């Protein structure tokens, strides 16, 4: 079995296509 | 005869007597004095440099060979003092070994040089030379050590060190890169760095990273710094965002559960140097999903007109284990999750099955496999234990490790001279970009132009940056022939024309 | 001699004294004549010669334009016009080599422009920097052509610039306005030139492009412009808690 926790993601935004 | 002049002729001719007798007692014997410079100064002798200071002053035209032997002996000592180094302390000990001559040119040059400004300038100029010590036929090594050294120095290290002692250390930082004269590739090195130092939490106090980011623009004005600063804010507000982001899950009509603690860490991509350099498409794990949706949801109906782009190639997450008696939690990267949760369906997988279930291409999977059996989480049941067709590997059950947080995460620093090409590479298409836009620009405006008067126009007008040195003009110009507008003329060889 | 020259446009190359020497002996035949001394030229070895190329360039483009993408085709076809110039002066006498390269390009830039122009769009959208460049010579000499992609990178810039203004956060819009407007002009001026040039019908395409960016107010409203140009005009010269100096202002 595997759980998963703290998920210190990243992400990055930009203007949207339109 | 100060004391004569004073004592006896009237007040309004202090100045001619004085002068004239310095026109035949010292500017007669100019070449004397001229010839024993070079060796008063290679002994340093402070004594008799102020007294030749004071002479060379009094001649109208014996101090600018006082300022070319002062700046020759400076740049000879600089470069003496920094070429030959250690290469494991080489950033530190080259901006040591630089801001020790100019500290002592900088004494030497005030108590018994009255601090003259034209000696200033030679010390400058000296120093900005042997700062940029290009190696023949080889790229400069000054904006890469640098780099280093600033994120060697605001990082969180182990070694400790006073906050203040970082604050004058990094002033005398400043000192030093005020003449670098290639102030783009360290721009990118340091925003590479501070994209890494900033995202994995290395650095020792976001307000030394503020004062960093004032003190380089200061140096460079507000357009160097301009992406530093944008990053530094949208990692400083990101706390902001995602208490933000809890108070919406927690006004939802509806039960939220996340399931996970969430930090999302979101980052202006108009300004950060990351790139998206893994294009192969990723697969969010399972219970991950309602995490993606609802912050998805959160940026789009709190906040409006932007895209998000989960770039993956730098996700943490801690996974915990539980079947071994919930031994330890393990702190990965997200395509190290991916496979966990793959493992979680049975104990043996399979390669095809990797892909089905991540949809992520071979080199990172290949990573990760190495990542994980390096620390032998997961064993490889296969007789070779590098990349295989089938990948028949089971769960280690023979995993008995002693930290309670170890991690499957040791690419915190990296920074491979791969990378550090790459980046030379890209500032160097920049450069193109930009001398190229220069030239075309000094022509369209003059529509005529010798190529000798183009190269100093252009080296003139790009002096904001850098100094392109004419071997990246000379490329510009044969690129410019042949795409758009720069021709050779027919009359000579260095007429350039505008087409 | 055609068959010579289609040799050489082959690929092979054949005498280059002995091509040019009687290509030059249809002037200085006719020499001595006052009125008009190249019009045994002008009728045995340009009127044969324009029709040939034309005809050879009119399938030659149709097989490369049928062979590759539109990216390869325009490095192909910007190659043949560097080649065919170096095969026009190898040959012919100096008096057509404008009308052979216009031969070559109205066979192989202008019998396409439908197909040039329909990928005009598609390339300023990807900011490719060197299709567009390429794009620009084979559209240089051609009167029709340039005024589409004056019209196209002119609904590019405002089109980046639309999505510098709307969804700006309203905490610093101020800074944040004028900082993307410059980020944007800052950017399409030295983009346009170094893949394009400095052209006064293209310099001209960005501001037609962006006064409808610094201008744009959203339908029936008072224009939010020049006020965000002016709450940040005053903010650098009102005494401001980051205390940033007279050099970070001027």
């Amino acid at each position: 079995r595997f759980e998963v926790k703290k998920w210190n993601a990243v992400a990055l935004w930009a203007w949207d296509i339109v | 005869e100060e004391i004569r002049c004073r004592k006896y002729l009237h007040p309004s001719s202090y100045t001619k007597v004085i002068h004239e007798c310095q026109q035949r007692m010292v500017a007669d014997h100019l070449q004397f004095l001229h010839a024993e410079c070079h060796n008063i100064i290679r002994q340093e002798k402070k004594n008799d440099m102020a007294n030749m200071y004071v002479l060379l002053r009094a001649v109208s035209t014996g101090l600018p060979h006082m300022i070319q032997e002062l700046q020759n002996h400076i740049h000879d000592e600089g470069l003496r003092a920094t070429s030959n180094l250690t290469q494991e302390n080489m950033p530190t000990l080259f901006v040591e070994s630089v801001l020790e001559v100019h500290g002592k040119f900088v004494q030497l040059i005030n108590t018994v040089l009255n601090g003259d400004q034209h000696f200033m300038s030679a010390l400058d100029k000296a120093l900005t030379s042997v700062v940029n010590y290009r190696e023949p036929k080889s790229v400069c090594k000054a904006p890469e050590l640098l780099a280093k050294y600033c994120d060697n120095l605001l990082k969180k290290s182990a070694k400790g060190m006073t906050e203040n002692e970082v604050e004058d250390r990094l002033t005398s930082f400043i000192t030093v890169f005020k003449y670098i004269d290639d102030k783009d590739v360290f721009q990118k090195f340091y925003a590479r760095m501070l994209a890494k130092r900033l995202i994995h939490g290395l650095s020792m106090s976001m307000d030394s990273e503020e004062a960093m980011i004032n003190k380089l623009k200061q140096a460079c004005g507000y357009e160097f710094t301009s992406k530093l600063h944008r990053m530094y804010t949208d990692m400083s507000v990101s706390a902001d965002l995602n208490n933000k982001f809890n108070n919406f899950i927690k006004n939802q009509d509806t039960v939220i559960d996340l399931g996970i603690s969430f930090q999302i860490y979101v980052l202006q991509a108009g300004a950060w140097p990351l790139t998206q350099a893994p294009s192969s498409t990723f697969a969010i794990p399972q219970e991950l999903e309602k995490s993606v949706q609802m912050f998805e949801l959160f940026y789009s109906q709190h906040f409006s007109g932007r895209k998000l782009t989960w770039l993956h190639y730098l996700c943490t997450g801690e996974v915990k284990m539980n079947y071994l008696g919930k031994p330890y939690v393990a702190m990965v990267t997200t395509y190290q999750m991916a496979v966990l949760l793959a493992f979680n369906n049975s104990e043996t997988v399979s390669y095809k099955e990797l892909q089905d279930s991540t949809q992520m291409n071979e080199k990172e999977l290949t990573k990760t496999i190495k990542s994980l059996l390096d620390v032998k989480m997961i064993n490889h049941d296969s007789e070779k234990e590098d990349i295989d067709a089938e990948s028949s590997f089971s769960l280690n059950m023979n995993f008995s490790s002693k930290r309670t947080k170890f991690k499957i995460t040791t690419s915190m620093q990296k920074d491979t001279p791969q990378e550090m090409e790459q980046t030379r590479s890209a500032v160097d298409e920049d450069r193109k970009m930009y001398l190229q836009a220069a030239i075309v620009r000094i022509m369209k405006a003059r529509k005529v132009l010798r190529h000798n008067a183009l190269i100093q126009e252009v080296i003139s007008q790009s002096r904001a940056r850098f100094n392109p040195s004419i071997s990246m003009i000379k490329k510009c110009i044969e690129v410019l022939i042949d795409k758009q507008y720069i021709e050779r003329s027919q009359a000579s060889a260095d007429e350039y024309s505008y087409v | 001699l055609l068959r010579e020259i289609k040799n050489d446009r082959g690929g092979e190359d054949p005498n280059q004294k002995v091509i040019h020497g009687v290509i030059n002996s249809f002037v200085h035949v006719e020499q001595y004549k006052k009125k008009f001394p190249l019009k045994f030229y002008q009728e045995i070895f340009e009127s044969p010669f324009l029709t040939e190329t034309g005809e050879y360039y009119k399938q030659e483009a149709s097989n490369l334009l049928q062979e590759s993408n539109c990216s390869q085709y325009m490095e192909k076809v910007l190659g043949r016009l560097k080649d065919e110039e170096i095969r026009c002066r190898k040959y012919l006498h100096p008096s057509s080599y404008t009308k052979v390269i216009h031969e070559c390009q109205q066979r192989m830039v202008a019998d396409h422009l439908q197909f040039l122009h329909a990928e005009c769009h598609n390339i300023i959208r990807q900011e490719k920097k060197n299709d567009m460049a390429n794009m620009y010579v084979l559209l240089r000499a051609v009167s029709t052509g340039l005024p589409h992609m004056i019209q196209e990178l002119q609904n590019h810039i405002h089109d980046e610039g639309l999505r510098a203004t709307s969804n700006l956060t309203q905490e610093n819009m101020p800074t944040l306005f004028v900082e993307s407007v410059l980020e944007v002009h800052g950017k399409f001026v030295q983009l346009i030139n170094t893949v394009l040039n400095g052209d006064q019908h293209f310099m001209s395409a960005l501001d037609k492009a962006l006064t409808s960016v610094v201008n744009y107010r959203e339908p029936k409203s008072v224009c939010k412009a020049p006020e965000l140009l002016a709450k940040y005009c005053d903010n650098l010269l009102k005494k401001s808690a980051k205390g940033m100096t007279e050099n970070e202002v001027e």
